[PDB]
């Protein structure tokens, strides 16, 4: 391992509909560098930042309920299996 | 917390060590040590 | 045998390893003996916990203590000019090096418990810098042996 | 340094022997029992706390400012950029 | 949901949109890992139930890569520690693969014990062996958690100081016998000189020659005993542990600029090579490679026996610089001294020049 | 001699070393292993034995002792 | 051989060697030292990449440590008052540059270790100027060695 | 032919004095400036490998002084004249004290440079004028001390 690894600057082509399926499934591969294409934006106005705030709220109740089981003590079991990404026709059911 | 059981195999092996090497003294020391702190390695669970 | 005014360089070694290292415990125990209190106001968890600067700076104080008494036990009178002035320089050695590094404890340890008051994770830092504040009176020590003995 | 730092080595560990070990080794009748069991719990935290923690620590950061300064400065220059890749092993577990 | 936040938050790090109804992403990746890419998108979308598969187009700017190394559970320690001080850049050669071996062992000559040595690496084996239940716990003080991030670089430092802990005894500052002692030839001293006069008072510690009966081999595995046990102890690994710390420190500092080859032959860039590998080994092996050969010279020729009048290496290292050349307080080391000294400073004084002067003709 | 023993026996590992090695992807770094590992520790033992044969000294050694250690060795 | 009070001058070597260079190992220690306890309040996670310059100052009393050994390896009854004067130029050359050196580690140490809480950046700079700093008792060693071989 | 007993003093307080004092030039010249380095990256981390420079030229001052004091040591012999021991001290004050006051300068210049860079870069290329002509007064102190002790 006395040279490096080399790479590439691919470009990839995702489609509409195929955008959360693909990037999910990279991202358990785990070897790509998304480069920023845009970076003179603010934080807003990203097309995809309405329901990255809804992600943060179904994290903050997340982290109240965390909280809540520690407060009466029922110490929760890991059982360690890492779980497949949710699609998001389940993400509207998850805030239910 | 368990420090005594990392005491058990310096001073054994420090009482062999004396009593290879007048030499009495030697085996004075020795037969007075790993008998002894040997023996004081009772120790808490 | 030496002349009599030999005896004089002895002795000053076996003072001086005193009184210079007892000055550095002594800003050990003073100055970061302020920082407890300015800390203690707050925080009177960490009081016991927050003693281990002047403990340390105890250890300096029986750094000479420890020289002085091998120097006076080889103290004797018609000893020669050669043997006092290895116990001058032994006594200097560790008494000017326990002086500084009782000036050292003392900084740091002051400035460690006024430190972590406002974050409990300092205190694993500051029991650090304090070990090698702790060595500067230590390698002071082995010169004075390494002098003495011969 | 690495003469500095191993004849320091070495004479910290004489010392530390030869006197807080031999008070305790050299005494006639009650010398393996009572006398040593506290000389070499004194012993023991001393070896640790200064013999293994900075000289162990000291020795780490010098034999590492031998590469950063002496290996990579013939070869390495080093402005670099790291990767980071996009994956889900930051959340192992949390 | 910590997933589902993590890719809508690389969707706003994805395409302006402006081109078509569609993402477009310059991503980095490896060259050798495109398979593997390929493989997982093309069924990836497949999910989706699009039936419009997503391409992978490779450019060729000129934008600086980032670098990358596989990094296994053991090599990650060593490669952090050479990452501190500065990220490699686009092929450079990683010292950490060298930095696995000489990291420990430039530890464990400065840090050399059989005793301590003992005690770094029975604590590096609990910290590998528990290390399941260990990492299970969440997070501690900072006194665990680089300590538990360098277990097994702990580890390499522990072996390599139980070696060293063997090349000059030192086992709590004690000592171990193997086969040996076989410098300590007290009766020889004694019995062919003269023995109980002397046991007492006009000798308390009285010195021993090498050569009457005494010294017999030189201790087959480190440093023998004998030196422990006496009091001029230090004068002896002074003059050791000097030497062989300037012999450690070239030859890896020549492991060094030998490397700086192997960074500009890959680069077809041979300029680099006739100014940067050839006049800085030059100038190192007639400064610096001559002073090894120097410790080796003088460690074999002299002996107890002939030569008390032996010349110092401080002293001869500086007349290479400061040209004087006569005198009668040290002698030459060897026949023709003057005249090999003379040429090895003048081919490392012309280096300079030859480095400064040919490089800007450009 | 120690010298044509150790020699062979560290001219073993770190030749035979970089033949007998598992084609896993760690080939390249057990290999750079042996041989880093035989020249430090090799020429470690090289300069310590070489720094004894020839010498120019002798250990001064305390009264008590001298006596003690003929009686041993 | 020499006279009766050359040997003062050789152990002053001695002391000198020591007493210094502690000292100057203690003002590194000291201001580096308060430079952390100022830093972590506001930066808790570099206090393990941040305790480098109180270990770069430490070296400094070992520089000091070794110059004080061999020195006193060559101390003997009836030394030469040559010999004797070139041990107390080897001290002074290596307590004194070693406390020059503890100033210059104690200054940038602490002043180094603020900026690099406000940006993690500086610490490819911070040890560069450290390793300049550090040499100076290094300098004071090879000139302290060159006087105590003859 | 044969000097004093204490002649060797003198000549040996030149060698301690030309590496303690241009020491403690370098370590002005490298503590002032460093608190410069500290101050001014909080702002500017890109001039941070440029800004450097002011601490190098107080570190040749140091080996302005280990020269001499290699040159002085090696020199000494046992019964060297009265006249060679005051040359060599003579030429030990001549670069310490000389590299204590080109270390000094170095140090002050060097902070202030290093202030204004981080507001305008036009100054650096001005900076390091200033630094040239404080760093030649240890050489001149060198060049005084090489002849001194020539003779
Ligand atoms: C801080 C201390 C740092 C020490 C720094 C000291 C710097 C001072 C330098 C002194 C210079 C004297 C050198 C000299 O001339 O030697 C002269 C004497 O030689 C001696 O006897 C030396 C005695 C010096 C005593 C210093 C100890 C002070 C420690 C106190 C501390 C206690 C503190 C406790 C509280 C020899 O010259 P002479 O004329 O040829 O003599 C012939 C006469 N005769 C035949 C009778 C011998």
């Amino acid at each position: 391992l006395f040279r490096s690894e080399e790479m590439t600057l691919a470009q990839l082509f995702l489609q509409s509909e195929a955008a959360y399926c693909c990037v999910s499934e990279l991202g358990e591969l785990g070897k790509v560098q998304f480069r920023d294409l845009n970076p003179d934006v603010n934080v807003f106005q990203r097309k995809f930042v309405n329901e990255v705030r809804r992600c943060e709220e179904m994290d903050r109740k997340l982290r109240f309920v965390e909280k809540e089981i520690r407060k009466a003590n029922i110490p929760i079991m890991d059982t360690g299996e890492n779980p497949e990404v949710p699609f998001p026709r389940d993400m509207i059911d998850l805030e239910a | 917390i368990v420090l005594s059981a990392w005491g058990v195999i310096m001073l054994i092996m420090l009482g062999i060590f004396f009593n290879v090497h007048q030499v009495s003294y030697n085996c004075f020391i020795a037969a007075s040590l790993y008998l002894l702190l040997g023996g004081f390695s009772f120790c808490q669970v | 045998n030496g002349p009599e005014y030999a005896s004089f360089f002895a002795v000053m070694g076996a003072s001086a390893a005193m009184v210079f290292s007892a000055l550095g415990a002594a800003y050990g125990t003073a100055k970061s003996g302020t920082g407890i209190a300015a800390m203690s106001v707050m925080r009177p968890e960490m009081i016991m916990k927050s003693i281990i600067p002047v403990v340390m700076a105890g250890i300096i104080a029986i750094y000479g203590l420890v020289v002085a008494v091998l120097i006076a036990n080889s103290l004797n009178d018609g000893i020669s000019l050669y043997r006092s002035f290895l116990q001058l320089g032994a006594g200097l050695s560790v008494g000017l090096s326990g002086l500084a590094a009782g000036f050292a404890i003392g900084i740091v340890g002051d400035a460690g418990v006024r430190g972590t008051a406002q974050q409990p994770r300092l205190f694993v830092g500051m029991i650090l810098i304090l070990i090698f504040a702790e060595v500067l009176g230590l390698y002071g020590l082995i010169v004075a042996l390494i002098l003495s003995t011969k | 340094r690495l003469w500095a730092l191993s004849l320091a080595h070495a004479q910290l560990s004489e010392v530390l022997w030869t006197m807080v070990i031999h008070i305790g080794l050299k005494v006639k009748s009650l010398a393996g029992g009572l006398a040593l069991f506290f000389i070499f719990a004194a012993f023991a935290t001393l070896t640790v706390a200064i013999l293994l923690i900075m000289e162990g620590l000291s020795a780490f950061l010098h034999a590492l400012r031998l590469h950063w300064v002496e290996f990579q400065n013939k070869f390495y220059s080093g402005t670099g950029f790291k990767f980071l890749p996009f994956s889900f092993e930051h959340i192992r577990e949390g | 949901v910590r997933k589902m936040k993590a890719i809508y938050h690389t969707l706003n790090l994805c395409n302006i949109d402006v081109t078509q109804k569609c993402l477009i992403a310059e991503v980095w990746c490896p060259v050798t890992d495109l398979d593997s890419i390929q493989f997982a998108l093309r069924r990836g979308t497949e999910h989706s139930g699009s039936t419009v598969p997503s391409i992978l187009n490779r450019m060729q700017t000129n934008q600086t890569p980032p670098t990358y190394n596989k990094t296994n559970k053991f090599t990650y320690g060593f490669q952090n520690i050479v990452d501190a001080y500065g990220i490699g850049t686009y092929r450079e050669i990683n010292p950490a693969p060298y930095t696995i071996i000489t990291f420990p062992f430039l530890f464990a000559v400065m840090f050399g014990d059989l005793g301590h040595g003992i005690l770094m690496t029975l604590f590096a084996v609990w910290m590998v062996l528990r290390e399941s239940r260990i990492l299970s716990q969440k997070n501690e003080n900072e006194m665990f958690s680089t300590i538990f991030s360098g277990r097994y670089i702990i580890l390499l430092m522990g072996v390599f100081s139980i070696y060293t802990g063997l090349i000059y005894n030192d086992c709590f500052s004690k000592s171990l016998n193997i086969f040996g002692s076989s410098w300590s030839v007290r009766p020889m001293f004694d019995i062919y000189n003269w023995t109980e006069e002397t046991l007492r008072g006009n000798p308390v510690l009285q010195l021993n020659p090498a050569v009457t009966g005494v010294f017999g081999g030189p201790y087959p595995f480190g440093i023998d005993p004998i030196w422990n046990i006496a009091t001029n102890k230090l004068t002896f690994l002074n003059s050791f542990k000097m030497k062989m710390s300037v012999i450690l420190g070239i030859i890896h500092m020549l492991f060094g600029v030998s490397l700086s080859l192997f960074n500009h032959t890959y680069f077809k860039k041979p300029l680099n090579i006739y100014f940067g590998f050839i006049p800085e080994i030059i100038f190192m092996t007639s400064l610096f490679g001559y002073l090894v050969i120097l410790i080796f010279y003088k460690w074999t020729a002299y002996n107890a026996k002939t030569s008390e009048k032996a010349p110092s290496l401080l002293i001869h290292f500086i007349n290479m610089f400061l040209f004087s050349y006569g005198d009668s307080g040290n002698s030459m080391l060897y026949s023709g001294q003057k005249g090999i000294q003379c040429f090895l400073v003048v081919v490392a004084l012309l280096c300079v020049p030859w480095m400064l002067l040919f490089k800007p003709l450009v | 001699l120690p010298v044509v023993i150790f020699t062979t026996f560290w001219g073993l590992i770190g030749i035979a070393g970089p033949w007998f090695v598992p084609k896993g992807p760690n080939r390249g770094v057990i290999i750079t292993m042996l041989v880093a590992t035989a020249v430090c520790c090799y020429l470690f033992w090289l300069i310590a034995i070489l720094a004894q044969l020839n010498p120019l000294f002798g250990p001064q050694l305390k009264n008590e002792t001298i006596w003690y250690v003929r009686f041993l060795w």
